[PDB]
């Protein structure tokens, strides 16, 4: 009773901390960027807390250009270009009239297709619209001709294309520069004089217009709303509707509006450094409900726009609203290409005309800081950047709660010597490196990480290693736990009522705990689940739980009883 | 202890089938999560440490398995021609430091290699 | 063989001096000296360690010449001792044991 009484008492205060946490852990890009109201921009960049900063890339694996492609580039005397297809690791490399398609990860599967008489001049890769093509055609091939639209099927045993095109259809005399679509398979081509286009297809095919040459189209699938550029910055934004089948133009922004609200806000920078845009981006609803565009300059400049007033999350798009202007660390220079993903922005500058410098900003270091911290770095790479990718794996907490379940990120960056990839390190590899180099549990860069990440999570972090079981880390094991016992601290009493502040070590497990699992400390145990058997609906009451993802839960639950059991007499 | 070994006996065992058959990125990429031999230079001493320590099935087959490693980052070099040198060098190092005599020939086949780069 | 065994007692001593005395004037001056060249057994006998009382280090070297007359050791082994307990003042008599 008793007993079973305290155990419940237990339960509750782990439960109360829990949500405490769990709470804190779902605390946007707005709140982060310090813009009030949808009116009210504010600019960041220029303080050096903001960038008050370990490997933090993982280092490079090269990997060369095929030898097949070295050997036609003596070929090309026309044209060339060479673009980076993530979900099916593929790189494409267009000489005048023909594709070439390899396995970016290795260099194999070397697929050809000079099926084409004139030069290629756009090229683009679409899901297939839902039913509209038999199962086997995985994907279609879009390419852009000085005269037309040609559509190939693309098979997937190895690389399969169709040898014949699944359509055909006038480009107008009009050059196509950007082929996209968005999720639902509608097909999207910037003509060169700035027109935005459709191709409607159905089980035929047709192209539309539903409008400065607009050189790239942003489609954000998880707001169906469609963000052009123009080459002089006209930034225009498109609704599709709540169903994603509309298109109708909403608003539009000059770049020297742009220019001028810039200068009007930063009033100590030259605005040339506001102009012109390089880069436009969807930032996705699910990192922020607020933010709907980021913008990269050719200077760095950073800029946030809006489309809908804030926290009216319903809201189509219906305006193109500033809201903070992000300035640059220091000097990034010559932005001649980019990337951004999941609070990571990578940009390549020309620092020599066949040498590039990779510059990364990321908001990883301190996701709780109210205002927004970031580290950055600068790395070398050989060749002029002519595209760079990122890798698509399959709002949230941040880092510092599910690392003991997610890996490590991989990014993969391509350049005219080859692909380099690497990693954003969690703070798990941080304390990694951190150990391995001074070789031993203790050193004054220890004290260090810990005065950094608040002994409490430091303690987590570091019970994150103390149970790893793979064979790499069984010596790196024995020393991080002496790191958990030197330097989380001691119990003691803070007299204000008496309030008692559990070692960095009690909390520290506990959030490691419920980091574990977490969700389940108070969500159901069962749930009823209705599946249509035939012309009879079944009620039947299912697990809220599946089973491989408890099979790791337990896993880990059981290495926490092991450590928690080897340290529960030394705690006596 | 057994656990472990057993587990790390499967995965060496993938990974030279793999570098048998020769898919030498995977091969690379498996040692590197492995994080027994050391690939650069800081990591040395700790990797060395270990050695101290590890459990003799695999001690029975560091010899090739320091053999394979090099032979793989001399062909990296290799296609790059026809890092890798710091890298090399770590691998140099471990061997030097290592309290257990490795065989004559396979000392011979290292140094030879980490020449010819 | 030798060699590279005294090799290894220096790097202990050193990065002994970098982690416990930063604080320490004279540690640039003996960090650069020890960085610069291959010391004799006495001199990283009596030069660095027996200055700053390194009981660790003292052990290491002292068994890599094997000299042992009895009362040695056992001062050595309790002074590591009474060290590493007096360092642990502060965490808790649970931390104290398992340290």
């Amino acid at each position: 009773p008793a007993a079973s009484a305290a155990m419940q008492e237990a339960l509750e205060g782990a439960g109360r901390i829990i949500d405490r946490l769990l709470q804190e852990d779902r605390a946007d890009l707005s709140e982060l960027l310090n813009v009030p109201v949808h009116t009210c921009p504010t600019i960041s960049g220029v303080s050096e807390m903001d960038y008050p900063l370990l490997p933090e890339i993982s280092a490079i694996r090269r990997v060369p250009l095929p030898p097949e492609l070295i050997e036609q580039f003596g070929h090309m005397q026309c044209n060339c270009m060479m673009g980076v297809f993530p979900e099916i690791s593929r790189a494409w490399l267009t000489i005048d009239s023909d594709i070439f398609m390899w396995n970016y990860e290795d260099g194999g599967d070397l697929a050809y297709y000079d099926g084409l008489s004139e030069t290629i001049l756009s090229v683009g890769l679409v899901k297939p619209k839902t039913g509209i093509f038999q199962p086997h055609i995985r994907f279609l091939l879009v390419l852009s001709t000085p005269v037309d639209i040609v559509i190939l099927g693309l098979s997937f045993a190895g690389m399969q294309l169709l040898p014949d095109p699944l359509y055909s259809l006038p480009t107008d005399n009009t050059y196509l520069l950007s082929i996209t679509s968005t999720d639902n398979g509608r097909i999207f081509l910037s003509g060169k004089d700035g027109c935005l286009y459709e191709v409607e297809y159905q089980a035929r095919c047709r192209k539309i217009n539903h409008s400065d040459p607009i050189v790239q189209i942003a489609i954000d699938n998880s707001r169906n709303i469609l963000y052009t550029r123009s080459e002089k910055g006209v930034i225009q934004v498109y609704d599709l509707g709540v169903d994603g089948h509309g298109m109708s133009r909403v608003a539009s922004v000059s770049q020297n509006s742009l220019v001028s609200a810039a200068g009007n806000i930063a009033r100590t920078i030259d605005r040339n450094v506001f102009k012109p845009i390089i880069h436009i981006s969807v930032i996705e609803m699910s990192e922020s409900v607020n933010c709907h565009l980021l913008a990269v300059t050719h200077t760095g400049v950073r800029f946030y726009f809006s489309t809908v007033p804030f926290k009216q999350p319903t809201a189509r798009p219906c305006m193109l609203a500033l809201v903070h202007v992000r300035l640059p660390p220091g000097k990034p220079s010559k932005v001649h290409k980019a990337l951004y993903n999941n609070g990571v922005l990578l940009m390549a500058a020309s620092e020599n005309e066949d040498n590039d410098m990779l510059w990364c900003i990321n908001r990883d270091s301190f996701p709780f800081q109210k205002p927004m911290m970031e580290t950055q770095v600068t790395t070398q790479v050989d060749g002029h950047s002519w595209a760079l990718s990122a890798v698509d794996e399959q709002t949230d907490s941040p880092v510092i709660i599910q690392q003991h379940m997610i890996p490590p990120k991989r990014f993969v960056l391509l350049s005219a010597q080859g692909s380099h990839i690497f990693y954003k390190l969690r703070p798990v590899d941080q304390l990694r490196h951190l150990l391995v180099s001074n070789s031993g549990g203790d050193g004054e860069e220890i004290e260090r990480f810990f005065k950094l990440h608040q002994e409490n999570q430091a303690c987590a972090t570091c019970l994150i290693l103390a149970c790893s079981s793979a064979a790499s880390d069984r010596e790196v094991s024995s020393w991080a736990a002496r790191a958990f016992f030197r330097y989380g601290g001691e119990a003691q009493l803070r007299v204000q009522g008496t309030e008692i502040v559990f070692s960095g070590k009690h909390n520290g497990i506990c959030i490691y705990f419920c980091r574990i699992i977490g969700n389940i400390w108070d969500g159901s145990v069962a749930v009823e689940n209705t599946f249509q058997s035939g012309n009879r609906e079944v009620t039947a009451i299912d697990s809220s739980v599946t089973p491989q993802h408890l099979e790791s839960v337990l896993k880990e639950l059981k290495g926490l009883l092991e450590f928690l059991d080897r340290y529960s007499q030394f705690t006596a | 202890s057994i656990n472990s070994t057993f587990y790390l006996l499967l995965d060496l065992i993938t990974f030279f089938d793999e570098y048998h058959a020769g898919h030498i990125d995977l091969s690379f990429d498996v040692i590197e999560r492995l994080k027994l031999v050391p690939l650069s230079q800081d990591s040395v001493e700790e990797r060395v440490a270990a050695f101290r320590n590890f459990s003799d099935e695999i001690r029975h087959n560091l010899s090739e398995i320091l053999l394979a490693t090099m032979n793989i980052l001399f062909t990296q070099y290799k296609r790059l021609k026809g890092v890798l040198r710091s890298q090399a060098r770590a691998l140099i190092t471990f061997a030097g430091m290592i309290p257990y005599r490795m065989s004559g020939d396979t000392n011979a086949r290292l140094v030879q290699m980490e020449v010819l780069m | 063989e030798e060699k590279l065994e005294v090799a290894r007692i220096q790097l202990q001593i050193q990065e002994t001096l970098t982690r416990q005395y930063s604080h320490h004037s004279t540690v640039g001056d003996a960090v650069s000296q020890l960085d610069s060249q291959l010391m004799d057994i006495t001199k990283m006998f009596g030069q660095y360690a027996d200055p700053f009382r390194l009981s660790e280090c003292k052990l290491a070297i002292i068994h890599c010449a094997g000299h042992s007359d009895p009362i040695l050791v056992q001062t050595l082994w309790q002074d590591i001792i009474d060290k590493e307990l007096s360092d642990s003042m502060g965490n808790s008599s649970v931390d104290r044991m398992q340290s």
